[PDB]
C-alpha cells in the first residue's frame, strides 16, 4: 500500500492480469511503458536477472475501471487475452484503455474509439507512448467512415454511455468483430432509461443484443463499486443462436 | 406437413427454383426447401462430384424392392393415413365392380 | 531511310526479365507474460 | 475406335416403335461404346511393365537356370528382397 | 538368358518433399476391380439411407407472420427476395425473404383481400425508378382495387 | 538364430530404401548444410543447382573435377536411382565416388567443396552406403565443424567405436580417442590400404601427411 | 448479380470480381455463414481481378479522409474506371458491391452505367474479403498490413484532432 | 483427380503420334512417364514457378524432337493430323495455369509474352491485348510494362492512337515516374519525325509539333514538383529547404531533357519556361552554347 | 421451337442470353470523352492538327 | 536413314536416357588423375 512495502505477484485465473498478495490485495497489469504512470496510480517493481533489469506492474483502481469491478467481482470469462485484438469503444481515456493495452500485451493490438477532441488529445500522447494502441478521434455510430483503420478484430468492448448503445455495438460488431466473438458491455441505467428501473433496462438490452445475435453468457453488476451499473458478457454468433 | 399448419391455400416457388412458400389459414407464411437432402451452402469440385454421383447411381438403382421401400417412406399425418387407406378400400372396389 | 533507322527507340527491362538468369551465390549454414520461477 | 484391350474391358449381357425407347437405349449403346474406348485408351498410362525370362539359344533352357544366377543378374532390390529365414526349433 | 524382374523407383512411388502428394497409380481392369453391381448397389443403398438421414426440410417463417390467415400471395418475378401476402384481417404486407423480415405492412381493405400482385407501372407521364421502388395491387372485396 | 536377428540383417540391408513417406522424410531430411526442417521441404533440382555452381568454383581453383563435371554431376546423375542398378553399375558408381573422395579431400575448408559434397551426400547415399572412405578421407580434419557435421551425419562402421561414443555431442574427438582409433590393428591395415590407393593416385598434402605420421608414432609409442 | 466489389485498404484499393453468386435467401442459414468463414468456399465466391497500392504515406492519408468523407478520390477514379466495362448506361447497368450507402452515389454521379449495391449480401461478401485477408491477393501486395494499420491511424487521428507543434 | 483428368486429355494426340509410323510404344511410355512426372508436382501443393518453367522447357523439347523425327522419318514437315497445335496448346495452357495460379512473378509473365510474340504467324492479336490487359489490371504500377506495350503496339502494328491512349492511361495510373514522363516524351518526338519525314518523301514523289512536346513538358514539370513536395510534405526553414532541394531536382531533370534533345527552338522553350544562383549560370551558359550550335 | 428443349441432354438454365454490351480495357479510350486534362489539350491540338 | 547428332541428343534428354552416364561410369579410369 504504502511508499515502500514489499507483496508477492502472482498470476491471476484470467491470463495476462496478476493479483499482488500483502496485508490487501491489489489487481495489477503488467506495465509496457515502464516508469511512467498514467492516471497517477502507485505501481509495483520487480528486479529480474547479462544484467538485471527493473520491470514494472502497474495496479488496477476499480472504483475508477468498469472492467476491473469486473473482474473482482468475477467473469467466468473475458475474451481479453495476451494476444488478442481489442476494439474499444468509448475509450475515454488511458484510465481504462492502458490497462487492456497492457493485458493485450505487445502481440496484440487494441484499437481505441473516442468521439470528443480533448479526450482525444489525451488518447493521442498515451497512443504515442504505447505502440499497441491505435486511436480514432472520430464518431463510433459510423464503422464505415472508418473502415479502413480496422481489420478482423476478436473482441469488442463498449464503455459508451449513449442510449443507442445495443445498436451502435451492433453496427460495430457485424463490420469488424470476428465469429464467436466476445463481445463485453457496460451498460448504465441511468444513462440507457432514467424513469424506469434499472433491472427493466437490463432486460431490455440483454433482449436487443439476443436480437441482433449476440447471444449473452452471462452478466453481472459490480455493486460494491458502482450503483444501477451491469456488465454483460454475450458471444457473437452469427450462426445459429439456439 | 406440421402441426402447426392448417389448411394451406396459396403456394409458390421460389424465383430461383429452390425454396418453396406457403402461406395457410394459420396465419403463418412458412417456407421449405424444395429438395430436403440439398443445403445451400456452395461446394468444392470433390464433393459436388461426391453429390452428382449419388444421384445417378440412386437413380439408376431407382427400382430394387429394398432401394425403393427405403425412398417412399415418409411419416404422414394420421388423417392422411387414415384417409389414404378408406381411398384404397373404396377405388379396389369399385375397380372390382367395373 | 537512315534518318529513320537513326532515330532514337524507347527502352524497357521486361524482355530482359524474360531472358536473364540470375547470377549470385550459396551461403551455408521465457514470453512477456511468465514470472521466474525461483 | 477400336484397339487391342476391347476384349478386355467388354461386358456382356442377355426394334420398337416407340421414340424415346429408341432414343434413349441409342444413347445408353453409344454412352457405353464411349467409355469403352476410353477405357482402353486410358491403358497408355500405366506406369510399368511384367517380367520375362527368355532363353536366347536352342541349348539354353529356363528350367536349368538357379536362384545363385538369378540373384546375381538382378538388382540389389529384390536381390536384398529375396527372404531366407531359418527358425529351426519349432 | 534376358531376366527382367519388376523394379520400382521408391522416387516415382513417394515423393522427395514431403509437402507434396503422392502418385495414386490406377489401373482399369475388370479383374482387379471384382464387385462392380454390388458394390454400386450398396453405394446407392447407403445414399438413399443418406439422403433419408439428411431431409430437413422446414427454414423457418416470415416475421411473426400474419393477424387472421394468409390468402393471397404473389412472388416479385423480377426481383429474388421480394414477396408480397395479403390476409383476411385486410393488411397486406411487402417482405425480405433475406433476413426474412417486413418492409412494409399496410391496412389495404375492410374484407378480405382476395388477390395481390406484384407489378411495374408504366404511367404514360413518367417511368417510375424500379431500381428505387416496388409496385403492389390489392384486389378485394370491398368493391376497390388499389395500387 | 532368433527372429529379431535376422530381422535386424534385413532392416541393414534395406537401410536406404524409402518405403514409405516417413522413412522418405527421415533419409531426406539427413543433410550437411540445410537442417532438418528445410532439407525435408526441398529437392533435387535445388540441390543440383548449387552442386553445379559449386563444382564449377571447384574446378576453377583446382581443375580436376571436370571429369566428376561429365559423369557425377549431370542430369541423367539427378534421374538414376542407386538403389535400383545391378551390382556392376554400383561398384563403378563406388568408383567414381571413391576417386572423388580422393581428390576432394585437401580440400574441405571450403563452402564449394561442402556444398558438392552436400549433393553427393542427398542424391547418392554416401553417409550410410560407403562411409569408410568419408571418413578415413576426411579423418585429419577432427576438430572443425564439417566433422562434427559428419559424425551427426553417419551411422558409424564397426570399427569407428570411439567416433560411436563421440557422435552427436558439443566436444570435438580428442586427440587420446584418435589414438585409440589408430591403436587398433585392422584399422591400420584398412588405413595402410587407404594410404596406399592415395600415394598410387598420387594426391597427398602436408596436413594429412603430418596427421598420419603424428597418429603412427604415438601407436608405436 | 454483384458482378464486382471493391475493397479499400491503407496499402490501395482492390477489386474483386464475383465468381459465383452466393444465393440470396438461405442467408441467415448455418451452411452459408460456414461457407463465408472457410477459405475452402470463400475461393469459389470471390477472385480478385486488380490491385493498386496507393503512392506514399500523404496520398494515403489525403485517400483515407477521402474515403472517410465519401467523395471519389482521384486513384479511386482511375481504379474504377480501368476495370469496369461501359456497358450501356439504360439496360443492364453494371453492379458494384460497395460497404457504404454513402460512398455509393458519387460513384453514379462520376460513372453513369454502376449501380452500387450495399445490402447484407454485399456485407457478408466484403467480410469475408476482411477476414481472409493477406491470403487473397495471391502474393501481390507488400508492405505490411498491421504497420500501415498503425501509421495511417495515427496520422489521420491527429489530422482530424488538429495537433500542434508548439 | 485432376492430374487424372489432365493426362486423358494428353492421351488422344499421344495415340495418333503412335499411330503414324514416327514414335514407338515405348518412347510414348517414356513421354508418359515424365507427363505423369510434371502434372503431379503441378497439381499437388507447395508447386511454383520454377516447376512451372521445367514442364514447359521439356514439352518444346518434346515438340522440337517431334519436329526432327517427322521430317527425318516421312519427310512431310506438316502432316494433317493433330499433333501440331495439341503440342502448341499445351504450352500455351501452362502458361494460362502458371499465371492464374502466380500472378507475382514477371520473369514468368514476359515468358509468356515472348512466346505469344514470337509464334506471331499464328498468335491473336486479340490475345496478345488480352494478355496485357490482365498484367496491367494485376500491376499498375510497373512503367516498365507500360512503356513495354506501348512499345510493343508502336513498333510491330504502329498504331499511334492506341499507343497515346496507352500512355494516357499509365499516367493517370503513376503521374510520379519521370522514367514514363520521359517515354511518352520520347515516343511523341519520333511520331512527329515519323510524320515529318512521310511528308517530305511525299512531297518528294509528288511548332505544333514541338508545342505538344513542350506542353507535355509543363504539365510534367508541375506534376513532378506536385509529387516530389507530397512526398514528405514544418516550419519557415525547413520547408524553404525542401523548396530548394524540389527545384534543384526538377532542374537537373530538364537538364536531363535537355541531353535527350528545331533543337533550338526546344530549347529556347525550355528555358523561356525555366525564366518564367549556379542553375541560373548553367542555364547562360546553355544560352552561350545554344548561339554555337 | 419447344420440341427443342424436351429432347435435349442438359439444360443450363439461365437460358436467354443476357444483353451482352461493350467492354472496357487500356488501349481503347472508355467513353470517349477525356477524362485528365492531358488527353483533353492533346485531343484539342489534334483538332489543331 | 540414321538419326544425327543433335536430334541424337534431343532423343536423350526426352527420353531420358542413362546410357551415356552408365557407359561413361563403366569407362571412369582412375589410371589419370
Amino acid at each position: 500500500a504504502r511508499g515502500g512495502a514489499k507483496v508477492v505477484i502472482e498470476p491471476h485465473r484470467h491470463a495476462g492480469v496478476y493479483i499482488a498478495r500483502g496485508k490487501e490485495d491489489l489487481l495489477v497489469t503488467k506495465n509496457m511503458a515502464p516508469g511512467e504512470s498514467v492516471y497517477g496510480e502507485k505501481r509495483i517493481s520487480v528486479e529480474e536477472p547479462v544484467p538485471p533489469t527493473k520491470v514494472e506492474y502497474r495496479v488496477w483502481n476499480p472504483f475508477r475501471s468498469k472492467l476491473a469491478a469486473g473482474i473482482m467481482g468475477g467473469l467466468d470469462e473475458l475474451f481479453i487475452a495476451p494476444g488478442k485484438k481489442v476494439l474499444y469503444l468509448g475509450a475515454a481515456s488511458g484510465t481504462s484503455v492502458s490497462h487492456v493495452s497492457d493485458v493485450v500485451g505487445p502481440e496484440g493490438v487494441v484499437y481505441a474509439v473516442e468521439f470528443s477532441h480533448r479526450p482525444g488529445r489525451e488518447l493521442i500522447s498515451m497512443a504515442k507512448k504505447r505502440p499497441n494502441i491505435i486511436p480514432i478521434i472520430e464518431d463510433a455510430r459510423h464503422p464505415q467512415k472508418y473502415r479502413m483503420l480496422i481489420g478482423m478484430v476478436d473482441c469488442v468492448f463498449a464503455d459508451v454511455a449513449q442510449p443507442d448503445q445495443a445498436r451502435i455495438i451492433a453496427l460495430n460488431s457485424h463490420m469488424f468483430l470476428k465469429d464467436q466473438g466476445g463481445v463485453v458491455i457496460s451498460i448504465k441505467a441511468n444513462c440507457i432509461d432514467s424513469t424506469v428501473d434499472a433491472e427493466t433496462v437490463f432486460a431490455r438490452e440483454v433482449q436487443k443484443l439476443r436480437e441482433e445475435r449476440i447471444k449473452p453468457l452471462e452478466q453481472l453488476t459490480l455493486e460494491p463499486y458502482e450503483r444501477d451499473h451491469c456488465i454483460v458478457v454475450g458471444r457473437y454468433m452469427r450462426s445459429g443462436l439456439k | 406437413h406440421t402441426k402447426r399448419m392448417q389448411h394451406v391455400f396459396q403456394v409458390k416457388y421460389s424465383m430461383d427454383s429452390k425454396y418453396i412458400i406457403s402461406g395457410s389459414d394459420d396465419g403463418n407464411v412458412r417456407l421449405w426447401r424444395s429438395k430436403a437432402w440439398e443445403r445451400s451452402n456452395v461446394k468444392t469440385t470433390r464433393e459436388k462430384n461426391k453429390l452428382e454421383y449419388d444421384e445417378k447411381l440412386k437413380e439408376r438403382f431407382r427400382h430394387m424392392p429394398e432401394i425403393k421401400r427405403i425412398s417412399r417412406h415418409r411419416h404422414v399425418p394420421q388423417v392422411i393415413k387414415k384417409a389414404q387407406e378408406i381411398k384404397n378400400i373404396e377405388l379396389s372396389s369399385i375397380k372390382r365392380r367395373e | 531511310e537512315t534518318n529513320l533507322k537513326k532515330l532514337p527507340k524507347l527502352e524497357t527491362g521486361f524482355d530482359a526479365l524474360a531472358n536473364k538468369k540470375k547470377k549470385k551465390n550459396v551461403l551455408p549454414s521465457n514470453d512477456w507474460f511468465t514470472l521466474p520461477k525461483p | 475406335k477400336e484397339r487391342e484391350n476391347q476384349n478386355k474391358f467388354e461386358r456382356s449381357t442377355y426394334q420398337t416403335k416407340d421414340k424415346k425407347l429408341r432414343a434413349g437405349l441409342k444413347k445408353i449403346d453409344e454412352q457405353y461404346k464411349k467409355a469403352v474406348s476410353s477405357a482402353a485408351a486410358t491403358d497408355y498410362l500405366l506406369p510399368e511393365s511384367n517380367g520375362y525370362l527368355e532363353p536366347e539359344n536352342e541349348l539354353e533352357k529356363t528350367f536349368k537356370v538357379q536362384q545363385s544366377e538369378i540373384k546375381s543378374s538382378v538388382d540389389v532390390s529384390t536381390a536384398n528382397k529375396a527372404l531366407d529365414l531359418s527358425l529351426k526349433e519349432f | 538368358m534376358k531376366i527382367k524382374t519388376i523394379k520400382r523407383s521408391a522416387d516415382d512411388y513417394v515423393p522427395v518433399k514431403s509437402t507434396q502428394e503422392s502418385q495414386m497409380p490406377r489401373n482399369l481392369n475388370p479383374e482387379l476391380h471384382p464387385f462392380e453391381r454390388a458394390r454400386e448397389y450398396t453405394k446407392a443403398l447407403n445414399a438413399t439411407k443418406l439422403e433419408r438421414m439428411f431431409a430437413k426440410p422446414f427454414v423457418g417463417q416470415l416475421g411473426y407472420g400474419h393477424r387472421d390467415g394468409v390468402y393471397a400471395i404473389a412472388k416479385n418475378y423480377g426481383s429474388l427476395n421480394k414477396l408480397a401476402t395479403g390476409s383476411a384481417d385486410g393488411v397486406i404486407k411487402y417482405w425480405n425473404m433475406s433476413t426474412r423480415e417486413e418492409f412494409v405492412s399496410f391496412k389495404a381493405h375492410y374484407g378480405l383481400v382476395t388477390g395481390l400482385c406484384v407489378t411495374q407501372p408504366r404511367f404514360h407521364d413518367k417511368k417510375p425508378d424500379l431500381k428505387s421502388q416496388n409496385f403492389m395491387l390489392s384486389c378485394s372485396d370491398d368493391k376497390t382495387v388499389k395500387l | 538364430s532368433s527372429l529379431s536377428d535376422q530381422l535386424a540383417q534385413v532392416a541393414s540391408n534395406n537401410a536406404t530404401v524409402a518405403l514409405d513417406r516417413k522413412r522418405r522424410q527421415k533419409l531426406h531430411s539427413a543433410s550437411l548444410i540445410y537442417n532438418s526442417k528445410t532439407a525435408a521441404t526441398q529437392d533435387y533440382d535445388f540441390i543440383f543447382e548449387n552442386a553445379s555452381k559449386a563444382l564449377e568454383e571447384l574446378s576453377q581453383i583446382e581443375p580436376k573435377f571436370a571429369i566428376f563435371s561429365r559423369t557425377l554431376f549431370s542430369e541423367s546423375s539427378i534421374s538414376l536411382d542407386r538403389n535400383v542398378q545391378t551390382k556392376e553399375e554400383i561398384k563403378d558408381l563406388d568408383n567414381a565416388i571413391n576417386a572423388y573422395l580422393l581428390l576432394a579431400s585437401s580440400k574441405w575448408y571450403l563452402a564449394p567443396t561442402l556444398h558438392a559434397t552436400e549433393w553427393l551426400v542427398r542424391r547418392f547415399q554416401i553417409h550410410v552406403k560407403n562411409t569408410e572412405m568419408l571418413l578415413l578421407s576426411t579423418l585429419n580434419y577432427y576438430q572443425t565443424p564439417v566433422f562434427k557435421r559428419i559424425l551427426s551425419i553417419i551411422k558409424l562402421p564397426p570399427l569407428f567405436n570411439c567416433l560411436s561414443n563421440f557422435v552427436r555431442s558439443e566436444k570435438p574427438p580428442t586427440a587420446l580417442t584418435m589414438i585409440k582409433l589408430f591403436n587398433d590393428m585392422d584399422f591400420l591395415k584398412l588405413y595402410t590400404s587407404y594410404l596406399d590407393q592415395c600415394i598410387k593416385h598420387n594426391a597427398t598434402y602436408t596436413n594429412q601427411l603430418l596427421f598420419t605420421t603424428c597418429c603412427f608414432i604415438n601407436v608405436v609409442a | 448479380p454483384i458482378e464486382y466489389l471493391l475493397f479499400e485498404e491503407p496499402t490501395g484499393y482492390a477489386v474483386f470480381k464475383v465468381k459465383l453468386q452466393q444465393d440470396d435467401i438461405g442467408s441467415r442459414l448455418k451452411e452459408v455463414q460456414e461457407q463465408i468463414n472457410d477459405f475452402g468456399a470463400f475461393t469459389k465466391l470471390i477472385e480478385l481481378v486488380s490491385f493498386a497500392p496507393f503512392k506514399g504515406a500523404a496520398e494515403a492519408l489525403e485517400n483515407a479522409n477521402d474515403i472517410s468523407e465519401g467523395l471519389v478520390s482521384e486513384s479511386l477514379k482511375a481504379i474504377l474506371d480501368l476495370n469496369l466495362p461501359k456497358a450501356s448506361s439504360k439496360k443492364k447497368n453494371i453492379t458494384l458491391a460497395i460497404s457504404d450507402k454513402n460512398l455509393g452515389p458519387s460513384i453514379k454521379e462520376e460513372f453513369p452505367y454502376v449501380d452500387c449495391i450495399s445490402n447484407e449480401l454485399a456485407q457478408d461478401l466484403i467480410r469475408g474479403v476482411r477476414l481472409h485477408g493477406e491470403k487473397l491477393f495471391k502474393g501481390l501486395q507488400s508492405g505490411d498490413l498491421e504497420r500501415a494499420q498503425l501509421g495511417l491511424g495515427h496520422a489521420y487521428s491527429r489530422a482530424k484532432v488538429k495537433f500542434s507543434v508548439q | 483427380s485432376k492430374t487424372r483428368y489432365y493426362l486423358e486429355q494428353c492421351i488422344p494426340e499421344m495415340d495418333d503420334l503412335v499411330e503414324k509410323g514416327l514414335f514407338t510404344k515405348n518412347e510414348v511410355s517414356l513421354i508418359m512417364k515424365k507427363r505423369t512426372d510434371f502434372e503431379h508436382r503441378l497439381n499437388s501443393r507447395g508447386s511454383s514457378i520454377n516447376d512451372y518453367i521445367k514442364y514447359i522447357n521439356y514439352e518444346s523439347n518434346v515438340n522440337k524432337l517431334r519436329a526432327k523425327r517427322c521430317k527425318r522419318i516421312l519427310q512431310v514437315k506438316k502432316t494433317n493430323s493433330l499433333s501440331d497445335w495439341s503440342i502448341q496448346q499445351r504450352i500455351g495452357f501452362i502458361y494460362q495455369r502458371g499465371t492464374n495460379k502466380f500472378p507475382q512473378d514477371l520473369k514468368f509473365w514476359a515468358m509468356y509474352l515472348n512466346y505469344m510474340k514470337a509464334r506471331g504467324n499464328q498468335t491473336s492479336y486479340k490475345k496478345i491485348h488480352n494478355i496485357y490487359n490482365q498484367l496491367l489490371k494485376l500491376h499498375p504500377t510497373n512503367v516498365d510494362i507500360w512503356i513495354s506495350c506501348a512499345k510493343y503496339e508502336y513498333e510491330v502494328h504502329a498504331n499511334f492512337k492506341s499507343c497515346r491512349n496507352i500512355f494516357q492511361n499509365g499516367l493517370r495510373f503513376n503521374p510520379d515516374v519521370p522514367k514514363l514522363w520521359y517515354e511518352y516524351v520520347k515516343f511523341e518526338l519520333n511520331f512527329i519525325t515519323k510524320l515529318i519525314n512521310r511528308r517530305k518523301v511525299m512531297g518528294l514523289i509528288n511548332a505544333l509539333r514541338g508545342d505538344i512536346a513542350l506542353t507535355i513538358f509543363d504539365v510534367c514539370m508541375k506534376t513532378l514538383g506536385k509529387h516530389y513536395i507530397n512526398k514528405h510534405k514544418s516550419d519557415s526553414k525547413m520547408n524553404i529547404e525542401l523548396n530548394k532541394e524540389t527545384l534543384n531536382y526538377l532542374f537537373s531533370e530538364s537538364l536531363r531533357y535537355i541531353k535527350l534533345f528545331e533543337r533550338d527552338y526546344l530549347i529556347n522553350h525550355v528555358l523561356q519556361f525555366w525564366k518564367n544562383p549556379e542553375l541560373y549560370l548553367k542555364t547562360v551558359m546553355i544560352d552561350i552554347t545554344l548561339n554555337i550550335r | 421451337i419447344v420440341q427443342q428443349n424436351r429432347r435435349a441432354d442438359h439444360l443450363i438454365f439461365p437460358l436467354n442470353k443476357p444483353t451482352e454490351h461493350n467492354h472496357a480495357s487500356a488501349f481503347t479510350r472508355t467513353q470517349d470523352v477525356p477524362q485528365t486534362e492531358l488527353q483533353e489539350k492533346v485531343d484539342q491540338v489534334l483538332q489543331e492538327s | 536413314p540414321p538419326p544425327d547428332e543433335e536430334e541424337q541428343l534431343l532423343a536423350k534428354f526426352v527420353f531420358g536416357d542413362t546410357t551415356d552416364l552408365q557407359e561413361n561410369l563403366a569407362k571412369f579410369n582412375a589410371d589419370f588423375i
